[PDB]
RNA sequence: GCUUGAGUCUCGUAGAGGGGGGUAGAAUUCCAGGUGUAGCGGUGAAAUGCGUAGAGAUCUGGAGGAAUACCGGUGGCGAAGGCGGCCCCCUGGACGAAGACUGACGCUCAGGUGCGAAAGCGUGGGGAGCAAACAGGAUUAGAUACCCUGGUAGUCCACGCCGUAAACGAUGUCGACUUGGAGGUUGUGCCCUUGAGGCGUGGCUUCCGGAGCUAACGCGUUAAGUCGACCGCCUGGGGAGUA
């Protein structure tokens, strides 16, 4: 699972590398792949938005089933896979009536295990069904905001919401930045957590590393002029400042969600 | 813990009180965790009781008269 | 007003104060009286007959309540959780009956390793 | 300092509480050994009946209600 | 096989509906080969305590003896039961007849 | 544990009838089968020290068997622990 | 060869022995609301603190974490550490009855290996109560203490690590023998359950005491008595369990 690596070189003196001797060994499912141009963090405009993104290995699209929108059919899992772009192990499920697809693999699923959607499912890991016919208390993953939309929670490593409380119509999901939650009762969440737990300790070791995995280096405020960060200048690291984001905004404390759109849903915001 | 203490009473009567816990566990739980005094004052207290034994045992004795 | 019926009457007792209330069926306060409220500040108020002060000035501003009959229920260890029922009495209630609820945990939270 | 588990073949049970209750209090907690006979084996297998039936709500914990 | 004894208390709605309930398990015991010996259903009683507030519940014991693949069955389905409030499940106990 | 069957089995299997109980050949072949089911219950739980311990006296003891059947008779120490597939 | 040591087996018994997983109730805290009011709290007395933004009190609902009131007992189990709600799963040992089987398979052990309270350490969760550090109040000649109000690590869970304690009956392990008394607990045989029984015998066990031993206190069939085998250890105090 989580080996170290032995110090031979600077830079793999702190690899720590996450291995998965179980997932698959070659190419993938061809179907259900396509390709995934990257985007440097350029919005159609051209310009960067989101800065230190761009570079880094190139990765095709591994079209994840998220809708689940096949009741009654069981599916048998054919065999887990490394997703790139992605947290999660995925796993190639195929279904009885010769169907393939994937699948957000959860915590103890294994190849050849059957998992199976619907209302009439069962409660085992990997089964998604309303959470209304889901027991309270039963820990769901890959939840559902609005209903048939496909899935937007706990889609991540290791990553579960629990559910507290249901009440009529509403299900309450305590989310995994401890913060509490509506949703309608019809939503679809697979039942359990996501499986490459240990996907937080791995250490990446170099600079390379980052550097391929897509990111860029972060040149700090104070290592810049006052022409390009509010932060910035001085005879010789002085900061003075109270600290901002590049474009002003104060950061290190400051609330910037304010939606007043989606806020009956939320019934305690993180802490 | 309960009595109804029907009002031809003119009585405390809450000898079930002070009978079977109130103070028994209360006043010496209020505080004080210490995780190995119970056994020592168990054994202190027990050696004691067997004392106790030990009086009734042999309490044959001339009264000085 | 609201010509409340009957009560309970509940004595949290101390160690250092002794809180008198009235309650009723549904349990609502109608008043309350305390025996560090009742002069008595500091080392006064830890004895019995403070604690029985206090159930008279309660007995007090429940007089417009008509509460006929009283189930007193205490609670705590301390000098009053009898003297406060005798002045409960001694004030004109019909103390129906003389319970308790006074809290026992059973082996839950460590407590205070207080008072060397 | 009877203990009816001289004559009570077919040893304590948790659904005979019309047995079990003269093992405990009026607050619903077990009685000792030493005030009421009840030879030690049976004394522990009655606790842990009285357990069961309190589990079952045979029994109550307390007399809070 | 082991001699389980199963207790089982059901909320009092059910209970106007819980044959049901006793039928289904004792078909899984049933085809699991196990064999019934007591089903010494005691009705709508009421509660000591309130528990899981709606008291006064309705008891049914059953007495079995069977493997853990049928007490697996029994006790997943008492969890994932909304009706039954609190079952429990024993050890050998020699399966016994009547005087509750 | 070794439940009555298989230590009936077993004492059938490796003792001179069903009377040989004791033999040393048995009592190696019970404390063998003994630990071999044992192992799968510790390689779980891998935590559980008491039985643990008693998972030593029981392979100790096997081995103190086993010597003194090797000092006694070469020839049956051999085959049983071909049989049973010790000491490889 | 042999069975008196040592084991194996058949039937059961008692148990906080162990690991894994569920679960219940009381209680402290927090959250939301209801009633209700100027006090709460704390102490030797106070004050910091909390309170008219409406607390403390009482009630209902919800969340979460730790430990399991009574049973409770020098009671039990375990090699020692240690282990106490209930239920389920995998598991070790002890011991009793009778009978059979092997036939010295034994005892003790340097080095080695393993387990080893609490604190503590790393990684990740969790965090109700308690609480080093810390801060404030008070005491005091001072008070970096006791005391009070708070409070972080920590105590909790998984996985590693440390490898120490007054880890102490300050009593190394195994075997034999040597007057007694009352107990506790767990087996079992016999006679009348003749009616809550009486007579034997196994195990573990607490206290008094005899011969003896001891410097004395004391130990006293569970020896510190009479011996046998193997091990560990000591050789004036401090320096020093330190360099």
């Amino acid at each position: 699972a989580v080996v170290k690596c032995k110090p031979t070189s600077p830079g793999r003196r702190h690899v720590v590398k996450v291995v998965n001797p179980e997932l698959h060994k070659g190419k993938p499912f061809a179907p259900l792949l396509e390709k995934n141009s990257k985007s440097g963090g350029r919005n159609n405009n051209g310009r960067i938005t989101t800065r230190h993104i761009g570079g880094g290995h190139k990765q095709a699209y591994r079209i994840v089933d998220f809708k689940r929108n096949k009741d009654g059919i069981p599916a048998v899992v054919e065999r887990l896979e490394y997703d790139p772009n992605r947290s999660a192990n995925i796993a190639l499920v195929l279904y009885k009536d010769g169907e393939r697809r994937y699948i957000l693999a959860p915590k103890g699923l294994k190849a050849g295990d059957q998992i199976q959607s619907g209302v009439d499912a069962a409660i085992k890991p990997g089964n998604t069904l309303p959470m209304r016919n889901i027991p309270v208390g039963s820990t769901v993953h890959n939840v559902e905001m609005k209903p048939g939309k496909g899935g937007q929670l706990a889609r991540s490593a290791g990553t579960y919401v629990q559910i507290v409380a249901r009440d009529g119509a509403y299900v309450t999901l305590r989310l995994r930045s401890g913060e509490m939650r509506k949703v309608e009762a019809d939503c679809r969440a697979t039942l359990g957590e996501v499986g490459n737990a240990e996907h937080m300790l791995r250490v990446l070791g170099k600079a390379g590393a980052a550097r391929w995995r897509g990111v860029r280096p972060t040149v700090r405020g104070t290592a810049m002029n006052p022409v390009d960060h509010p932060h910035g200048g001085g005879e010789g690291r002085n900061f003075g400042k109270h600290p901002v984001t590049p474009w002003g905004v104060q950061t290190k404390g400051k609330k910037t969600r304010s939606n007043k759109r989606t806020d009956k849903f939320i019934v305690r915001r993180r802490s | 813990i309960k009595v109804r203490e029907n009002e031809p009473f003119d009585v405390a009567l809450r000898r079930f009180k002070r009978s079977c816990e109130k103070a028994g566990v209360l006043a010496e739980v209020r505080r004080r965790e210490f995780y190995e005094k119970p056994t020592t004052e168990r054994k202190r207290a027990k050696a004691s009781a067997v004392k106790r034994h030990a009086k009734k045992l042999a309490r044959e004795n001339a009264r000085r008269t | 007003r609201k010509q409340v019926s009957d009560g309970v009457a509940h004595i949290h007792a101390s160690f250092n104060n002794t809180i008198v209330t009235i309650t009723d069926r549904q349990g609502n306060a109608l008043g309350w009286a305390t025996a560090g409220g009742s002069g008595f500040r500091g080392s006064r108020k830890s004895t019995p007959f403070a604690a029985q002060v206090a159930a008279e000035r309660c007995a007090d501003a429940v007089k417009e309540y008509g509460i006929k009959n009283l189930e007193v229920m205490v609670k705590g260890p301390g000098p009053g959780r009898e003297s406060t029922i005798r002045a409960l009495n001694a004030a004109g209630f019909r103390i129906t009956n003389i319970t308790d609820v006074t809290p026992i945990p059973h082996n839950g939270c460590r407590p205070p390793k207080k008072r060397r | 300092f009877c203990r009816f588990t001289a004559e009570g073949v077919q040893e304590i049970d948790y659904k005979d509480i019309a047995t079990l209750k003269n093992y405990i209090t009026e607050s619903g907690k077990i009685v000792p050994s030493r005030i009421t006979g009840t030879r030690a084996k049976y004394q522990r297998q009655l606790a842990r009946a009285i357990k069961r039936a309190r589990y079952l709500s045979l029994l109550p914990y307390t007399d809070r209600h | 096989m082991r001699h389980y004894e199963i207790v089982f208390m059901v909320h009092p709605d059910q209970s106007e509906q819980v044959p049901g309930m006793i039928e289904r398990y004792t078909a899984a015991i049933t085809g699991a080969e196990g064999k019934i010996h007591r089903l010494e259903d005691w009705g709508r009683r009421q509660l000591a305590y309130p528990i899981n507030k709606l008291h006064k519940a309705h008891y049914v014991l059953m007495n079995v003896e069977a493997p853990q693949e049928v007490i697996d069955e029994l006790e997943t389905t008492f969890r994932f039961n909304d009706a039954v409030i609190r079952s429990m499940v024993m050890r050998t106990k020699h399966a016994v007849t009547e005087a509750s | 544990s070794l439940s009555t069957e298989a230590t009936a089995k077993i004492v059938s299997e490796f003792g001179r009838d069903a009377n040989d109980t004791g033999s040393t050949e048995v009592q190696v072949a019970l404390l063998t089968a003994q630990i071999n089911h044992l192992q799968g219950h510790f390689a779980e739980h891998k935590k559980d020290h008491h039985s643990r311990r008693g998972l030593l006296r029981m392979v100790s003891q096997r081995r103190k068997l086993l010597d003194y059947l090797k000092r006694k008779d070469v020839a049956r120490y051999t085959q049983l622990i071909e049989r049973l597939g010790l000491r490889r």
